[PDB]
C-alpha cells in the first residue's frame, strides 16, 4: 500500500488585525489514508473548541480537511497547528505566521 | 398517491390502441417499469425506461416525460391476449420499488354471429342441481345477478374454440328453489 | 435455470400462529423485496433488502419481520397471524437497487379465525342442453365446484386423459355462497365446449378436475368431519349419442 | 441528486 | 460560466477498531450542499447550503436510502476486494468512489465521470464516451466483466446524461445568489529576505470564488518559472479561497519581477510588481 503525507497550511480566514476577531484554519491535503489527528494550538496548548469540515478527497484520490475554530489574534499570543499522521513518526507542529 | 395509475377497468375494442398512463409524487425517481399480470399470476416484466423520451418494443411503446412526472404505455392491435392487469411501478430510491393500483384491461372480442340462448343442462346424477346457461351473446351485453339472493350467476365469459376460428360469451345461473331456466335474467336480453 | 423461488405456494393459517414465507433466488441478485397484493388495491411493498446482511422496511412493515444473512434467501416471517394479512405474498428481486424486479409464483395466504371453517369443494359435470346440439352444432359443458373454502383452487379440464385449453373458460374469481357471514362458502362455475361431432361419440371421457389447497398433515385437525386436506376432486361424464 | 441505478458491486 | 456536480464517497474498513466508515458529499462547483456521516447519529442524508434546505421530504428520504444502499455497497465491496488482493483481515483499507457531470455555459452537458479507487490507487473507471471501462490491474477485470454483463454502463449515461444535468440546473436555479456569483480577488504583495544575496517576493490572492485561477510570475517579460513554490488553492471558511505564489529573487533585482493573475471576476488579467 502507498501513503501520503499530509501537506499543512495554518492561516487566517480574514486579515489579521489585533483585536478583531477571526478564525484560525488549519488545511491538512495530500494524504492517504484518510485516518488523521488535528490539533489547533494557541501557546502550545490544545485548542478543545475546533471544528472541521467532511472528508472529501481530490482527483489523484489524496484527501483533505480543513479543521477551523475562532479566535482573537494579538501581538503575544502565538498559535500553530499539530498534526499527526501514519506517515509520520511523530507529530509535525506548523506555526501560523501572519507575516507571511 | 405516491404511484397513482389508471383507473379502470379499461374496455378496449379488438385491435384498437389501448393507452396506460401513470404518475408519481417523487420528482427524483430514476427507474421506471411496466409489468404484466394475468389473473391468479405472477407479474412479468413489459420494459424498463431510465431516459426522458420514447422507448418502443413491438407493439408496446413506453413514454417517460420526468417534468410532468408521468409514464405512459401505448399498446397497439390489442389482441385478446392482451387482457390482464398492468402494473406500474416507480424506484423511490435504495428499495422503495413502489407500485400503483394496476389498471385492469379487457379486450372484448369481436362475436361476428350472436346467437342468444338460454338454455338447460341436466346433471349426471352424480350430484342434484339445475343450471341455465346465457351463452352466445353479443359482447355488448353485460350480465348482472341475484333477484332471490338464494340464486347464484356468473359474469360474462369468453371462450375460445380455437380449431374453429370462433368465439363466445357465456354465463352460468343455478339456485335451489322451484327453480325456472326462464326466469333467471334480469339483464338486456 | 436461474430464478426465484417461492415456498409454500398456498398455505392456511389458524389465527395467532407466526408463520414464515420462504423466498430463495440463485441470479446472484443483490436486491430483494416483498409485497403482499389483496383483491382491493395492487402490489404495497413490505420490506426490502439492498444487499446481503441488510434489511429495509416498505410501505407496510407492520406485522412482518425479514432478515438477510445471505444473498439467495429472503424469508418474509408473521409474528401473530391477523385474518387482516389474508393476501398473495409475491417475492422479488433485482441484480442491483433501481434496476427490474424478477418476481416469484407467489403465495397465497389466508389467516382464518378457527380451522373447522375449511371445506374442499363438490364437483358436477352438466351435460349440454338438447337445444344447443340441434340449433348451434355445439355442446357446452358446465362445471360446479361448490361448498369451498377458502377459495384455494385450481379448475380444469381433461379429455381422454389430456389437458384442453381450448374452448375453455373458467370464472375468475370465486363466487361467495352467502355474502352475509364473511366466513362462507365459495362457488366457482366453468365452462368447456367442443363440437357435436365429439360430444355425440360414446368413446370420449370428459373430466373437470379442482385442485384444492386445505390443511397440511402437521396441522391438527381434531373435530367430527373428514380432515379437509389439500386433495383433487373431480366430476366426469361420458358423451351421449341419441 | 445522487445515483439511484448502476451501483454494483466489484 | 461552466459547472458540475461531483458526488465523493469514502468507505474505510477498521478491523481493529469495529465496522467500517462510510462518509458521502456532494459539491455544486466548488460549494458543498449534501453530506452523510455513519459515525454520526442522524444517519440522514443532511443539507449543507442554504438553498438544498427547500428539497420536500422526498427528495431526503430518497438520497438518505440511496446513500445508504451507497454504503451498503461499499461494504460489500470491502470484503470482495480483500479476496481478489489476498489480503489478511487484520488491514485497514480504503474504497472510493467520485461520479458526476459537467455543463457549459449553456448549462448542457459536456462530460460525465465514474471513477473508482482502491486504497488509493485506480481500479475501474468509466470511459468518458460512457459505453465502455479501463480496468487498473488483473484483479479489476473481474469487475469489468461483471458490470458489463449488468450493462451497468447504460444506466449510468443515462443518469450522467440526463438526472446529473437536470439537477445540476436545478440547484444553479435555487442557488442563483450563491453558485452563480464571481468574487474578484483581492490581491497584495509581501517581500521579506531569504539569506544575504537573496529576496521572497509573495503574490497574493484572497476572497476569490470559484477556486480556479492560475498566479504566475516573470520576470521583465518573460515566463521564468519552475524555480518557484506554488501553494495548492486552499479554502478561507467562508465559501471564497486563497492562493500564493512566492519567488526567489537577488536582493537588488527586485523590480524586474512581475506576477500575472487571472480570474473570471477580473475582466482582465492584472499585473503586480513591488512597492
Amino acid at each position: 500500500m502507498i501513503q501520503r503525507t499530509p501537506k499543512i497550511q495554518v492561516y487566517s480566514r480574514h486579515p489579521a488585525e489585533n483585536g478583531k476577531s477571526n478564525f484560525l484554519n488549519c488545511y491538512v491535503s495530500g494524504f492517504h489514508p484518510s485516518d488523521i489527528e488535528v490539533d489547533l494550538l494557541k501557546n502550545g496548548e490544545r485548542i478543545e473548541k475546533v471544528e472541521h469540515s467532511d472528508l472529501s478527497f481530490s482527483k489523484d484520490w489524496s484527501f483533505y480537511l480543513l479543521y477551523y475554530t475562532e479566535f482573537t489574534p494579538t501581538e503575544k499570543d502565538e498559535y500553530a497547528c499539530r498534526v499527526n499522521h501514519v506517515t509520520l513518526s511523530q507529530p509535525k507542529i506548523v506555526k501560523w505566521d501572519r507575516d507571511m | 398517491k405516491e404511484v397513482e395509475q389508471n383507473s379502470g377497468p379499461l374496455s378496449v375494442p379488438e385491435g384498437a390502441i389501448a393507452s396506460l398512463n401513470c404518475t408519481y409524487s417523487d420528482r427524483g425517481s430514476q427507474s421506471f417499469f411496466w409489468y404484466r399480470q394475468y389473473s391468479g399470476k405472477s407479474p412479468e416484466l413489459i420494459m424498463f425506461i431510465y431516459s426522458n423520451g420514447d422507448k418502443e418494443d413491438g407493439r408496446f411503446t413506453a413514454q417517460l416525460n420526468k417534468a410532468s412526472q408521468y409514464v405512459s404505455l401505448l399498446i397497439r392491435d390489442s389482441q385478446p391476449s392482451d387482457s390482464a392487469t398492468y402494473l406500474c411501478a416507480v424506484n423511490f430510491g435504495g428499495g422503495k420499488l413502489i407500485f400503483g393500483q394496476g389498471t385492469e384491461l379487457s379486450v372484448k372480442p369481436n362475436i361476428q354471429n350472436p346467437d342468444p340462448a338460454v338454455y338447460a343442462l341436466r346433471d349426471s346424477k352424480s350430484s342434484d342441481k339445475s343450471v341455465c346457461l346465457f351463452t352466445d351473446f353479443d359482447s355488448q351485453t353485460n350480465v348482472s345477478q341475484s333477484k332471490d339472493s338464494d340464486v347464484y350467476i356468473t359474469d360474462k365469459c369468453v371462450l375460445d374454440m380455437r380449431s374453429m376460428d370462433f368465439k363466445s360469451n357465456s354465463a352460468v345461473a343455478w339456485s335451489n328453489k322451484d327453480f325456472a331456466c326462464a326466469n333467471a335474467f334480469n339483464n338486456s336480453i | 435455470i436461474a430464478g426465484i423461488t417461492q415456498a409454500p405456494t398456498s398455505q392456511i393459517l389458524a389465527a395467532g400462529r407466526r408463520m414464515t414465507l420462504r423466498c430463495t433466488q440463485d441470479m446472484r441478485h443483490n436486491a430483494m423485496y416483498w409485497y403482499r397484493q389483496d383483491l382491493g388495491l395492487g402490489l404495497r411493498l413490505i420490506h426490502y433488502s439492498n444487499t446481503a446482511g441488510t434489511t429495509g422496511k416498505g410501505e407496510v412493515p407492520d406485522g412482518y419481520s425479514v432478515s438477510r444473512a445471505n444473498t439467495d434467501d429472503f424469508p418474509l416471517t408473521l409474528a401473530s397471524a391477523v385474518p387482516s394479512q389474508t393476501s398473495v405474498y409475491f417475492c422479488a428481486s433485482s441484480l442491483s437497487f433501481g434496476t427490474e424486479a424478477f418476481f416469484g409464483q407467489g403465495t397465497r395466504l389466508t389467516v382464518v379465525e378457527d380451522l373447522n371453517k375449511v371445506f374442499p369443494p363438490e364437483v358436477a359435470v352438466f351435460e349440454p342442453s338438447e337445444a344447443e346440439i340441434s340449433h348451434t352444432q355445439k355442446a357446452t359443458l358446465v362445471c360446479l365446484a361448490t361448498g369451498f373454502y377458502p377459495d384455494h383452487v385450481e379448475l380444469s379440464w381433461w379429455v381422454n386423459g389430456k389437458e384442453v385449453h381450448s374452448g375453455v373458460c373458467t370464472d375468475p374469481q370465486p363466487l361467495k355462497e352467502q355474502p352475509a357471514l364473511n366466513d362462507s362458502r365459495y362457488a366457482l362455475s366453468s365452462r368447456l365446449r367442443v363440437s357435436a361431432t365429439f360430444w355425440q361419440d360414446p368413446r370420449n371421457h370428459f373430466r373437470c378436475q379442482v385442485q384444492f389447497y386445505g390443511l397440511s398433515e402437521a396441522d391438527a385437525w381434531a373435530a367430527a368431519r373428514a380432515a379437509p386436506v389439500t386433495q383433487i376432486v373431480s366430476a366426469e361424464a361420458w358423451g351421449r349419442a341419441d | 441528486s445522487m445515483l439511484g441505478i448502476g451501483i454494483v458491486p466489484v | 460560466g461552466s459547472h458540475s456536480m461531483r458526488y465523493f464517497f469514502t468507505s474505510v474498513s477498521r478491523p481493529g477498531r469495529g465496522e467500517p466508515r462510510f462518509i458521502a458529499v456532494g459539491y455544486v462547483d466548488d460549494t458543498q450542499f449534501v453530506r452523510f456521516d455513519s459515525d454520526a447519529a442522524s444517519q440522514r442524508m443532511e443539507p449543507r447550503a442554504p438553498w438544498i434546505e427547500q428539497e420536500g421530504p422526498e427528495y431526503w428520504d430518497g438520497e438518505t436510502r440511496k446513500v445508504k444502499a451507497h454504503s451498503q455497497t461499499h461494504r460489500v465491496d470491502l470484503g470482495t476486494l480483500r479476496g481478489y488482493y489476498n489480503q489478511s483481515e487484520a488491514g485497514s483499507h480504503t474504497v472510493q468512489r467520485m461520479y458526476g457531470c459537467d455543463v457549459g455555459s449553456d448549462w448542457r452537458f459536456l462530460r460525465g465521470y465514474h471513477q473508482y479507487a482502491y486504497d488509493g490507487k485506480d481500479y475501474i473507471a468509466l470511459k468518458e464516451d460512457l459505453r465502455s471501462w479501463t480496468a487498473a490491474d488483473m484483479a479489476a477485470q473481474t469487475t469489468k466483466h461483471k458490470w458489463e454483463a449488468a450493462h451497468v454502463a447504460e444506466q449510468l449515461r443515462a443518469y450522467l446524461e440526463g438526472t446529473c444535468v437536470e439537477w445540476l440546473r436545478r440547484y444553479l436555479e435555487n442557488g442563483k445568489e450563491t453558485l452563480q456569483r464571481t468574487d474578484a480577488p483581492k490581491t497584495h504583495m509581501t517581500h521579506h529576505a531569504v539569506s544575504d544575496h537573496e529576496a521572497t517576493l509573495r503574490c497574493w490572492a484572497l476572497s476569490f470564488y470559484p477556486a480556479e485561477i492560475t498566479l504566475t510570475w516573470q520576470r521583465d517579460g518573460e515566463d521564468q518559472t519552475q524555480d518557484t513554490e506554488l501553494v495548492e488553492t486552499r479554502p478561507a471558511g467562508d465559501g471564497t479561497f486563497q492562493k500564493w505564489a512566492a519567488v526567489v529573487v537577488p536582493s537588488g533585482q527586485e523590480q524586474r519581477y512581475t506576477c500575472h493573475v487571472q480570474h473570471e471576476g477580473l475582466p482582465k488579467p492584472l499585473t503586480l510588481r513591488w512597492e
